[PDB]
């Protein structure tokens, strides 16, 4: 299970993690908030 | 078990029932196995021909082989096979279910719990060991299974005449039997024309002279031991009692291919289909006199086919032991 | 037989936390960036990652099973698209009106305008992969049929997944279970592909060919019998086909003209769906399975019986070829890549075969209409097959680099191949030159001579003809086949040869295809680009160890850059250099195989059909005036029916747009690491490396460019990822416009 | 569609000598025909092992097959 830690703090998943969640908010914030050309 | 001059020989696995052949403790396990087997294939199959059962259809064209013995004895039909009630039929098919967990339970039971020699056991367990060279304890054998093969013809006649009543072909309604037949002269006669019989009463006084020599015959074994004639002409080893057995067998699967396809009363027409005229090409098979639709036969066509075919190979394994148990090694030619 | 090892792997995530460990210079951590993409690389060099073969073996049958796992989910994922997200329900309602779609996006940013009109109220992304027509020739009726093949696709991924790790880490075969090669094609023909076939024409018969009897007689698709009435009642197969009624007796008797109701060769084409016969395919698969599994029982195993492998390639020797295939046998018992090759090489040469059976023998109800689906299937089966022969060529030049024992290769037909490289190479050299001067240089020709105004000078049906004799010939033997050599036939293979045009909802189903100039000087150049592609690979294969520059390339390796500036410059002269040019080469030659079928099916197959039965074809016959010039390739193919993908800008099809836009960007970036070189691009990145020691922000791990070897590998990837993601974009977007 | 007959003892008996044209084939030419699983009994069978006896009957079989498919073809039988 440590080394499992270990895996899922890897270089590639951890990016993988981070885009998705940015990806999360972009896509909750263009739902609820769209077509936001200028504020 | 003929294991002639070597008596300790290792089986293998395809021939790997004959290790037990000495062990009286696993010959009852394997047996009471084969009556859990027995008992399944009756109570499944008879809830499996319930379940494939149209009763618009005739029972005789549709492959069913359980409901029709049930329905000559006259459970689940009215007049003229209609079956209008088949509850009996679920019945007696849920019975032999449990009666199979039963007998289930007693094979592993004597796989596991008792051992593979009952010579271990103390009490009245020792006194059930059996080995293939005492005289008595095989007439012993032989005296209480007669003596439940005789209860069995009794209780089909206590089911013909008391409580229930088997089914006629002839004025198709099921009966009562009141007045079966008694006549030792009446019943002796049968030795020429015992597949043409057409009456009830007198198929109910054969099992009742049948129920008592069978009765009477497990009497004379359990009173009297195998005499030094019987002691001389047969042997009495493990594979040649097998032997007669299997000839016994076979005769009578014979006999029951040949009540099966030509008679109308044991066997009625209603039920099975119509009776067979008996063909012969490279085997004495048993046609159809009239066509069906498809290639499905009828279901006495079924069963005779089969019968014959199963009481040849039994005939054929009989050959085989009695040869064996002679001392024919089949490694000679 | 039977011999596993019992927990040779143990079962943790100690390794999973710690990458490179399978490589001895990679278990130290990383240094530099070149050892992130060296993990990548190196990964599945299960050879290079263990010594042993035993070792190698065990890891390369559990990669399978993950891999079928990965293939499982997939379509796992296929089916549950097309029970949940998907018109399937619709369609087959109406198959001539209502467009296949199982793919729904998200209304979000605008996307949502993909969501197109596909017929019936159902808003998706209309899908070109023939999901639809396959389901309905497999009789799928509900939705929920799909759905239980989504869930047990599943179900066989975990037991891939579980399989994957049992025969690794609990009970991993010995090398003998894995060389036991006439054990494993006994298994493969008759078992595999034998049983295989066996139970899809016991599926075809029992479920494909009652369901869409009763689909093309006009049963609606909530009537049709359920496939397992059939199995429980057979008076409902006994309707449809009468020989049900005499069951299995007449196939134990040889009595097997009763079933030939179900079981025919009836040939040609289903009028009702423009797909074959599924009584054909049935009889197909039957035929195919019975010789499958009589061929699974040629070699020799446990009972004594059968043909040693060894013994039959031992006997094939000759005057011509001295030792023979003495020593083949050692070669694929004991190399992975070696076997590895001839499959790849075959696998590759199927899924063309596929690829050009599909579209003139359409297998599928309303697939030959479906032209988007006809021109996506023979496309993506022609680019799958691409890639798996230029990795014949690379396992091939892999073996060579590694598993060539000279020892036991003396005077064998491999050895005696490499004792005349220059033979077979300048021939083959001097064949691609031909080729390419007489074939490409008749399009220059009549390009020249129609930019002259000299038409009479072209090479063309009109002027100088070159037709195409022999295939016009072998095309009249089929469409005479049916009653003089076919006797049994009632119609021809394929209308492609000729005869009946098919039409189903209007539209032309299949047509004979007419092979004049123009399709002789276009096989011609197919015939060019598979043999310069042909050229590579095999210089890869047969040059990988030694040659007249390098005579040590075999101990540099299968994958390096070079052997330095000198001897003039050794530059790409790596086994691994051949399969980076012949990927562009396969990318030339298929791409060249799928413009000549976008165009001849468009302009004399694909069409609407007249009442009367005339036929408008889609570009109205421009291929024999047009396909024998490039510039009539660049205005009448390229220019003409590319108008689709860049109108569909606001539209269900703009996606298609964007990503030809995006396949156009993607081969203009492939061509920065292709054209440029990493001793540029290190003194480049040393100095943002100084604007990153400048602020303190200089990584430990050392930022390098690209190795050489990486730098082709990126850019021949962008490439073909460019390259092909346009030829898509522009293929469907076409193909869903025109019909 | 080709001609093909019912069941009958001229099936029969040309698919048993079919059997025993390839089991007179299989005796000349198998090379291994005792090795693995034996016959109960080696005599009466040319010393063939349970692989050689299968192996055998099954191209009888498809020799029976062939045979009787391409007579009934041709109307011999
Ligand atoms: C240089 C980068 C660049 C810039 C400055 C923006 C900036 C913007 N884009 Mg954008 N976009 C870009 C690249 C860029 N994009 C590319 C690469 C794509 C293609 C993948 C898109 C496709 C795109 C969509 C489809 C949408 C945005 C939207 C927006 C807005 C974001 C509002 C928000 O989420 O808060 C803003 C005007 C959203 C918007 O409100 O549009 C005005 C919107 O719907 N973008
Ligand atoms: C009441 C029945 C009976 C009894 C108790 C015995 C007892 C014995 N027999 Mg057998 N024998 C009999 C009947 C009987 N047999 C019959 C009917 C045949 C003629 C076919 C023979 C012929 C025979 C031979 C050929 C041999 C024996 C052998 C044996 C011994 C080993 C058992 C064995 O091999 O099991 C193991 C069981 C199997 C491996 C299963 C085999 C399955 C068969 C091949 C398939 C049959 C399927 C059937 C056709 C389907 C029926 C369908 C249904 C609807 C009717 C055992 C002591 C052996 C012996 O004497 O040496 C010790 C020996 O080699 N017997
Ligand atoms: C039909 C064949 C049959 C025969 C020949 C035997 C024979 C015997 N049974 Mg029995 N038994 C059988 C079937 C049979 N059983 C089945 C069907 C079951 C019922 C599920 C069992 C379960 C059973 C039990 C639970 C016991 C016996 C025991 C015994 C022994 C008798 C001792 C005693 O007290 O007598 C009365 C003897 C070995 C006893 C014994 O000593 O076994 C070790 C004992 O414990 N039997
Ligand atoms: C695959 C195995 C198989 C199957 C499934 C059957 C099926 C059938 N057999 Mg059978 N048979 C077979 C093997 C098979 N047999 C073999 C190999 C033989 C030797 C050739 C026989 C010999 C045979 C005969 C002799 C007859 C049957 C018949 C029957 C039918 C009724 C059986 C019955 O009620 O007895 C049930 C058994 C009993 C009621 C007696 C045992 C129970 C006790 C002792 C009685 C009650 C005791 C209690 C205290 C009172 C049934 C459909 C009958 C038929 O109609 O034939 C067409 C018939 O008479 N069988
Ligand atoms: C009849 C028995 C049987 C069948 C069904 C197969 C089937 C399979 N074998 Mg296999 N094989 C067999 C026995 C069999 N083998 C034996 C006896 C040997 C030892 C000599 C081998 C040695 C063996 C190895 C060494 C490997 C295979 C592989 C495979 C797969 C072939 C490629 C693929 O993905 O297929 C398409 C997949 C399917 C059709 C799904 C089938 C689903 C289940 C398995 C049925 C396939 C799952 C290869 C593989 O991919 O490993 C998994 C692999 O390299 N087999
Ligand atoms: C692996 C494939 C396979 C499977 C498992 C089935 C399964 C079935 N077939 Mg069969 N069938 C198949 C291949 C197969 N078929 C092929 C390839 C043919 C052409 C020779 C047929 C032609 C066929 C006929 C003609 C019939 C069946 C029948 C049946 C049933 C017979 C069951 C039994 O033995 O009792 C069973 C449901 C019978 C049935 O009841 O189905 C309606 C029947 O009439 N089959
Ligand atoms: C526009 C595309 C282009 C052209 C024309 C060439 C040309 C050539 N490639 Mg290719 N190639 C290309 C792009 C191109 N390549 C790219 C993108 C790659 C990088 C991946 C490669 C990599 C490469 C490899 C890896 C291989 C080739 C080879 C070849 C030759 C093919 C066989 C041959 O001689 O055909 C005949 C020549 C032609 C078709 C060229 C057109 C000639 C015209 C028709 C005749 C002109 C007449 C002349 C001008 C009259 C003289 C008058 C005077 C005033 C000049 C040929 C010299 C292969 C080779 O050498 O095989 C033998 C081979 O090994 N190519
Ligand atoms: C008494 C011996 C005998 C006779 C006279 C026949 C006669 C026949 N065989 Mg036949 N056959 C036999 C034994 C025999 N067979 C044997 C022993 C085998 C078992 C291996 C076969 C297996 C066999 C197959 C596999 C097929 C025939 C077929 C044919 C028929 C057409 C053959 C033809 O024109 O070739 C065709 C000529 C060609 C040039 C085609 C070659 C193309 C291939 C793909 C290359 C013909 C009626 C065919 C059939 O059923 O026709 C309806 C067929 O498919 N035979
Ligand atoms: C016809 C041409 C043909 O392919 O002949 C094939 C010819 C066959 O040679 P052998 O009779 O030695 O072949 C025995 C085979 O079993 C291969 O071992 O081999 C060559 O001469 C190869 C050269 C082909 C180069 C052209
Ligand atoms: C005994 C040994 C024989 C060796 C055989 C070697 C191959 C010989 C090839 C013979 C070529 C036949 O010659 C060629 O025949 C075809 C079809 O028959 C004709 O082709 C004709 O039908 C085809 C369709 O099938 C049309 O597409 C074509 O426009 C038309 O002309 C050609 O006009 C003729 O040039
Ligand atoms: C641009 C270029 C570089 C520089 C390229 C470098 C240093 C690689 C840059 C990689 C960046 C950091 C990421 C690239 C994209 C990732 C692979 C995507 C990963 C997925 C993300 C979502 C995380 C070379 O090193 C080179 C070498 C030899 C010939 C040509 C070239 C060449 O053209």
């Amino acid at each position: 299970m440590d080394g499992l830690k270990s895996f899922l703090s890897t270089a590639p998943v951890m990016i993988m993690a981070l885009l998705t969640f940015t990806a999360g908010i972009l896509i909750e914030f263009n739902r609820f908030y769209p077509d936001l050309l200028f504020h | 078990m003929q294991t002639y001059g070597n008596d300790t020989v290792q089986y293998e696995w395809w021939a790997g029932n004959a290790r037990f052949a000495d062990q009286s403790g696993l010959f009852i396990a394997a047996h009471v196995a084969q009556a859990a087997l027995t008992a399944f294939w009756a109570g499944a199959f008879t809830l499996f021909e319930i379940s494939r059962f149209d009763p618009t259809q005739a029972m005789g064209d549709q492959g069913l082989i359980l409901l029709p013995h049930l329905a000559t004895l006259g459970w689940g039909v009215g007049d003229g096979g209609q079956i209008v009630d088949t509850y009996p039929y679920f019945v007696i098919g849920s019975i032999h279910l449990i009666a199979s967990a039963v007998l289930g339970a007693g094979a592993l039971f004597h796989t596991l719990r008792a051992p593979a020699d009952l010579s271990t056991l103390k009490g009245q367990g020792k006194k059930f060991h059996f080995t293939w060279e005492n005289p008595q304890q095989l007439g012993i054998i032989l005296g209480h299974h007669l003596l439940f093969l005789g209860a069995g013809a009794l209780l089909l006649a206590g089911k013909a005449m008391y409580w229930g009543g088997l089914y006629d072909a002839t004025t198709q309604t099921v009966r009562l039997v009141s007045q079966p037949t008694l006549d030792p002269l009446v019943i002796y006669g049968y030795q020429t024309h015992f597949a043409s019989i057409s009456s009830l009463e007198d198929l109910v006084g054969g099992h009742i002279f049948v129920g008592f020599l069978l009765i009477g015959g497990g009497i004379w074994h359990i009173l009297v031991p195998p005499l030094g004639w019987a002691k001389k002409v047969l042997l009495f080893s493990g594979e040649a009692i097998l032997s007669y057995s299997l000839g016994g067998i076979a005769l009578a699967g014979f006999v029951a291919a040949y009540f099966c396809a030509v008679n109308t009363l044991a066997y009625p027409p209603e039920f099975y289909g119509p009776p067979l005229a008996i063909k012969l090409g490279i085997f004495p098979y048993f046609a159809d006199t009239v066509e069906l639709p498809m290639h499905a036969h009828t279901s006495r066509a079924w069963l005779a086919n089969a019968h014959f075919f199963l009481a040849f190979f039994f005939l054929q394994g009989h050959l085989w032991h009695a040869l064996r148990a002679l001392g024919f090694d089949f490694k000679r030619v | 037989k039977v011999s596993v090892d019992n927990n040779p792997v143990p079962t943790s995530f100690e390794k999973w936390g710690k990458p490179g460990h399978f490589d001895r210079t990679l278990a130290r951590g990383p240094k530099t960036t070149t050892w992130i993409w060296n993990l990548h690389a190196n990964a599945h060099d299960f050879d290079s990652q263990t010594s042993d073969l035993e070792d190698v073996s065990r890891k390369i049958f559990s990669a399978h099973f993950g891999h079928l796992a990965v293939v499982f989910v997939w379509l796992s994922g296929m089916y549950f698209h097309g029970a949940k997200f998907s018109n399937y329900e619709g369609w087959l309602a109406d198959p001539t009106h209502i467009k296949p779609s199982a793919q729904v996006v998200w209304p979000i940013v605008g996307q949502g305008i993909l969501n197109g009109d596909v017929g019936g109220g159902f808003h998706g992304i209309q899908i070109t992969s023939g999901l639809f027509y396959l389901w309905r020739a497999s009789g799928f009726t509900d939705s929920y049929q799909l759905y239980c093949t989504a869930i047990g696709g599943l179900v066989m991924a975990a037991l891939m997944l579980f399989a994957g790790w049992f025969h690794y880490h609990v009970k991993a075969p010995k090398l003998e279970w894995f060389q036991n090669v006439e054990s494993m094609m006994n298994h493969h023909l008759a078992g595999l592909l034998g049983l295989g076939s066996l139970g899809w024409a016991g599926h075809q018969i029992h479920v494909s060919m009652p369901i869409n009897k009763l689909l093309d007689a006009g049963v609606a698709p909530k009537d049709i019998p359920l496939p397992h009435e059939f199995i429980l009642e057979p008076s409902k197969m006994a309707e449809l086909y009468p020989s049900f009624a005499q069951g299995l007796t007449p196939f134990f008797t040889l009595n097997w003209g009763v079933y030939s109701d179900f079981l025919t060769f009836k040939g040609g084409l289903n009028p009702v769906t423009g797909g074959l016969w599924l009584s054909d395919t049935a009889h197909h698969h039957l035929a195919i399975a019975v010789l499958f599994i009589i061929a699974g029982h040629m070699y020799r195993t446990n009972w004594g019986i059968g043909h040693s492998m060894k013994e039959i390639l031992e006997a094939h020797k000759g005057p011509f070829t001295g030792e023979g295939h003495k020593g083949l046998y050692e070669i694929l018992t004991t190399s992975w890549h070696a076997q590895l090759a001839i499959n790849l090489a075959l696998l590759g040469s199927l899924t063309i075969i596929v690829a050009q059976h599909m579209y003139a023998m359409p297998p599928y109800p309303y697939q030959a209409i479906d032209y988007a689906t006809q021109l996506s299937l023979f496309t993506h089966h022609m680019w799958i097959g691409g890639f798996l022969i230029v990795g014949a060529g690379a396992h091939g030049a892999i073996f060579m680099v590694r598993d060539y024992d000279p020892a036991k290769n003396v005077n064998n037909l491999l050895d005696r191949m490499l004792r005349h490289r220059d033979a077979i190479i300048s021939h083959l050299n001097w064949v691609c030159i031909f080729l390419g001067f007489h074939s490409f240089g008749l399009y220059i020709h009549n390009d020249t001579m129609r930019a002259l105004g000299r038409p009479q000078d072209m090479f063309s049906d009109t002027a100088i003809q070159l037709q195409p004799i022999f295939a016009q010939w072998v095309q009249h033997l089929h469409t005479l086949a049916p009653g003089a050599t076919a006797p049994n036939a009632l119609a021809t293979a394929s209308y492609a040869f000729g005869g009946e045009t098919i039409a189903v909802a209007g539209k032309v189903a299949m047509m004979p295809i007419t092979l004049g100039t123009a399709d002789f000087m276009v096989h011609h150049i197919h015939a060019f680009t598979i043999h310069v592609t042909a050229l590579i690979l095999l210089k890869g294969v047969l040059y990988a160890r030694s040659s007249r520059l390098v005579p040590d390339k075999a101990n540099l390796g299968f994958r390096f850059p070079c052997d330095g500036p000198g001897r003039g410059g050794t530059c790409q002269v790596s086994g691994w250099d051949h399969v980076f040019l012949g990927l562009f080469w396969m990318y030339n030659s298929l791409s060249i195989v799928i413009f000549h079928f976008s165009w001849k099916m468009q302009s004399d197959v694909w069409g609407t059909v007249s009442p009367d039965g005339s036929v408008t074809h889609v570009t109205l016959g421009n291929f024999a005036q047009s396909a024998i010039t490039i510039n009539g390739w660049l205005r009448d193919f390229l220019w003409a029916q590319a108008a689709n993908v860049i109108n569909s800008y606001g539209s269900a099809l703009s996606a298609y747009g964007i990503m030809f836009l995006a396949g156009h960007f993607v081969f203009a970036f492939s061509l920065m690491f292709l054209f440029s070189g990493r001793g540029y691009w290190q003194e480049l990145i040393e100095s943002i490396v100084w604007a990153h020691n400048k602020l303190n922000v200089a990584p430990a791990i050392q930022p390098r460019a690209l190795s050489i070897i990486q730098g082709r590998a990126v850019g021949v990837a962008h490439y073909l990822l460019g390259g092909i993601v346009t030829t898509w974009a522009f293929f469907l977007a076409r193909s869903l416009s025109i019909g | 569609v080709p001609a093909t007959l019912s069941w009958s003892p001229k099936v029969a008996g040309v698919m048993i000598a079919c059997n025993i044209l390839a089991i007179a084939f299989g005796k000349l030419t198998i090379k291994q025909q005792n090795v693995g699983t034996p016959m109960p009994s080696s005599n009466f069978f040319g010393g063939f092992g349970l692989g050689a006896v299968l192996g055998t009957a099954s191209f009888g079989h498809i020799l029976g097959a062939g045979v009787i498919l391409g007579l009934a073809n041709m109307g011999v039988l």
